[PDB]
Formats: C-alpha cells, structure tokens, sequence
C-alpha cells in the first residue's frame, strides 16, 4: 500500500501521496457561507463551500478560518475540509490509506485526541501519526543538526535540534504569524485612503502583502529614503479596476516581525528569538546551531529576509563565530516534502498507530511513546 | 454601399486591439523582468555594502595584531 | 444609429493607439533599465569573488599573525 501525508497547516491545506516530490493539492482552508437570500428558483447552490470553490465566488460568501492560531476553534467545518481533501481533491477513498498530519508544538492535547478520535471515526483510516511541523522541515532541508524558524499563517516557532536529538526545554512559540501581518496591513492601508473591512477583502490585501511588500535591510535609512525620493511607490490592480499606489506600507508591514511593538505585542522580535533561543541550548553545540540556521513556513518567503535577519543575529551573537542563514526556494512546501520523505522510509512502517491498537488503548495513547 | 466600410472598420479595430493586447503582455513580461532584476541588485548592493564593511573591519584588526605581532 | 456607433469606435481606436504608444515607449524605458542593471549586476559578481578572497587571505595571515604572538 501506499501513505497519505496531509498537512492541515492553516490558511492553507496542502496534502499528497507518500514519495511524490510536491503536494498534489493545495487550496487555502476556508470553508464559506451565502449571507444573502437568493432569488432564482432552482439554481440549487449547496450550504457550504470550501476550499478553492468559495474563492471564486468570494463576493457573495463570508468567510470563516476554522484555525486561529494553530488550534481548530471549529470541528464540523473542519470534518468538512477534511472530506473535501480526502474525496475531491485526492479522489482517493480513506478507508486504506495511512495519513500522516503536521501539528505545531506547544498545542493543547485536547486538540490530538480530538483529531486522532475523528480521523479514526469518521473515516476509519487504518492508520495514523502525528508528527511535529520543525522535524519535517529539517528532514526536508538534508539537514541533521540546526535550529529551524518555522513562520507560518497560525505560529511561529523555533525548534533547536543537535545530531537528531531535540532539546524540548529551548522550544519558543510566538503567536506572531502572516494573518496578523495582513491585519495590520488592512489597519495601516487606512492611512493612505483605502478602507477595507469585508472578510473578502482581507484576501486581496493578503495578495498586495503577497506580490507587493518586501523586507529592508535598515530601517530609519529606508524611512528616509522614503522621506523625499518617490522611487519606491507601486501600483496595484484591483479586481474592479480603480488602481492604488503604496509607499512607506510596501516595508513597515513586515517589519512587525522584528518590531512586535507595532501591533502592541509584548515580545521581541523573530531576530531575538532566534537568539534566545540558542542561547538557551547548551554551550557545546551553539557552534553548529549557528552555523546551521534554517528558515521555513510562508512568511519566510519575504524578499531581504535572509540578511536582516543575519545582520541581526551577527549583530547579537560574537564575532568569532560564523552566522549562516538557509532560505531553500521552496521554503513553503518544505514540511511537506520532509513529511513525505518521513512517511516514505522503512523504520516508520513500524510507528504507526493501528486501528485495533487505538480502540484497546484509547484516544490517550497519542501521548505515549508513540508521539 | 456603406456595409464594406464597417466591414473594414471592424477588421481594423480587430487588428489593432490583437496588437494592443500583445503590446501589454509585452509590458509586463518586461516589467516583471525589471522588477526582479530591480530586487536581485538591491539585495546584493546591501550584500555589497555589508561585505565592505567586512573586510574593513577585517584589515582593521588584521593591522592591530600586525602591531602586537611587532 | 450606426454613425454614432462608428465615430465612438474611431475615438476607442485613437485612444487605444495613443495607449500603445505609450506602452512601446514604457516597454523601451523598462529594457534600457534592464540592460543597465544587467551590467550593474555584472560588475558587482565579478567584484564579490574578489572582495570574498580578499578577506579570506586577511583572515588567514591574521591567523598566522595571531598563533605566531601566542
Ligand atoms: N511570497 C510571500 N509573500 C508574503 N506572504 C507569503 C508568501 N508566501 C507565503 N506567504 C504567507 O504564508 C501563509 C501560508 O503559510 P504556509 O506556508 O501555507 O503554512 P500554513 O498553511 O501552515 O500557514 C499565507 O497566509 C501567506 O500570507
Ligand atoms: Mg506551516
């Protein structure tokens, strides 16, 4: 047989069979509903629609993201997402195929027994594993040692590995992710004169955010080039025409990243993190943690990322030792990649949970050695 | 007699709106194609800048050793 | 009637026109800038191999200088 590895993510579920190089299905999870009343007699239209569908007809839906912050608030729409992956997009019948499914760390358990209950239940799958988003991202990079930053739509998190051996204890979660980017962006675009409050429009501000913002390198410098050259201003298309231009906003909205205190957060930035989070490994392996630093997730795919954040850190960590920052191309797709290289290997034939082995132990067992 | 008019009217309107149309997707083809070359050389002049300020510093303690070496 | 519909499409025509003028002359303007910045990008590359060596070279005899004081 073969291995399903799905990846629920949030803001975007991408999923595939076990062994391919890519995901064979990507769509952003979102599950939408008419709010109007309709006219026409018998054009039919379902309750819900999910996934790539309620894109297409986005002026008319709302829409509902099922994960926050990594955490499923919804469950129904989230058995509806599943479905949807499992019977449309896959056009593959569950009932034998193992899944493979990605969490973030620092989660609550309710949340695994709740997904193990229902991938068990309602779709009777075989078998099942969970496995942590970081791991897959440092099987996917070839890599053994290294601290990797995993920034996707819900989280941010740092996971310090050495020689295959984690270091539960220096684990940093940070709440800071690309939906409270796009919000900041919808709430600093209301400077310039456009207002945007539809849930429908915060998919065209993603898309500016997008194809449009990039990372600088300095921060005051860039302000002041701002300040008086007008090189830096470009247009943008809506879908209804009526062109907008953006200034200082094509920078300031990524740099919440490394200024937390833009939208009042608390924190410091993914720069200091990174940094604390090294330091508070051991003394024998930050060489390697250094040297080996690996970027993952969707907001890493920013332009100039790569060397502010090593500018920072150089800035923070010694001199002596040697800073290297790894931005693959395929930096979105990358914990996929590694949860397929996983699922494709011969000693995990051995790990999973079984259907028989699930109902004599219970949904607790997710919490045992079989993690 | 005015028939072959529009007939012509619209052949010519057809002509120039399939040349248009290929003169934008011309525009953005290059325009992309600046914009990314525009971002390429802006990341490595910081690059530039950076590494310039590396080996200054790097003749500036590699002369401070120089001396202590004396 | 059909005179109002055919001095309307002659104005689209002229306007259309005027616009692919204007998109020859961006598209000119965006491949001058393309070119320039290829051979500023050209310059640069084969200027980073130099100032990478560079510091290479003063990392090691700084190395040298610093065994050689100990
Ligand atoms: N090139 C990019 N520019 C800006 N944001 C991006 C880019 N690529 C991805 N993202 C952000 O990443 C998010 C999706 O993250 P993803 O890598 O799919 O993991 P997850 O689905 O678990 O969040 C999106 O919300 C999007 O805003
Ligand atoms: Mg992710």
């Amino acid at each position: 047989t073969t291995a399903l590895v799905c990846d629920n993510g949030s803001g975007l579920v991408k999923a595939g069979f076990a062994g391919d190089d890519a995901p064979r299905a990507v769509f952003p999870s979102i599950v939408g509903r008419p709010r109007h009343q309709g006219v026409m007699v018998g054009m039919g239209q379902k309750d819900s629609y999910v996934g790539d569908e309620a894109q297409s007809k986005r002026g008319i839906l709302t829409l509902k993201y099922p994960i926050e912050h990594g955490i499923i608030t919804n469950w129904d729409d989230m058995e509806k997402i599943w479905h949807h992956t499992f019977y449309n997009e896959l056009r593959v019948a569950p009932e034998e195929h193992p899944t493979l499914l990605t969490e973030a760390p620092l989660n609550p358990k309710a949340n695994r027994e709740k997904m193990t209950q229902i991938m068990f239940e309602t779709f009777n799958v075989p078998a099942m594993y969970v496995a942590i988003q970081a791991v897959l991202s440092l099987y996917a990079s070839g890599r053994t040692t290294g601290i990797v930053l995993d920034s996707g739509d819900g989280v941010t998190h740092n996971v310090p590995i050495y020689e295959g051996y984690a270091l539960p204890h220096a684990i940093m979660r940070l709440d800071l992710a690309g939906r409270d980017l796009t919000d900041y962006l919808m709430k600093i675009l209301t400077e310039r004169g456009y207002s945007f409050v539809t849930t429908a429009e915060r998919e065209i501000v993603r898309d500016i955010k997008e194809k449009l913002c990039y990372v600088a390198l300095d921060f005051e410098n860039e302000m002041a080039t701002a300040a008086s050259s007008s090189s830096l201003e470009k247009s943008y298309e809506l879908p209804d025409g009526q062109v907008i231009t953006i200034g200082n906003e094509r920078f300031r909205c990524p740099e919440t990243l490394f200024q937390p205190s833009f939208i009042g957060m608390e924190s410091a930035g993914i720069h200091e993190t990174t940094y604390n989070s090294i330091m508070k490994c051991d003394i024998d392996i930050r060489k390697d943690l250094y040297a080996n630093n690996v970027l993952s997730g969707g907001t890493t795919m920013y332009p100039g990322i790569a060397d502010r954040m090593q500018k920072e850190i150089t800035a923070l960590a010694p001199s002596t030792m040697k800073i290297k920052i790894i931005a693959p191309p395929e930096r979105k797709y990358s914990v996929w990649i590694g949860g397929s290289i996983l699922a494709s290997l011969s000693t995990f034939q051995q790990m999973w949970i079984s259907k028989q082995e699930y109902d004599e132990a219970g949904p607790s067992i997710v919490h045992r050695k079989c993690f | 007699s005015l028939q072959k008019k529009l007939k012509g009217t619209e052949d010519e309107l057809d002509k120039y709106s399939e040349a248009l149309k290929d003169a934008q997707e011309k525009l953005e083809l290059a325009e992309k194609k600046a914009t990314d070359a525009e971002a390429d050389v802006a990341s490595l002049n910081r690059r530039i800048q950076l590494v310039e300020e590396e080996l200054d510093r790097a003749q500036e303690r590699l002369a401070t050793a120089l001396q202590k070496l004396e």
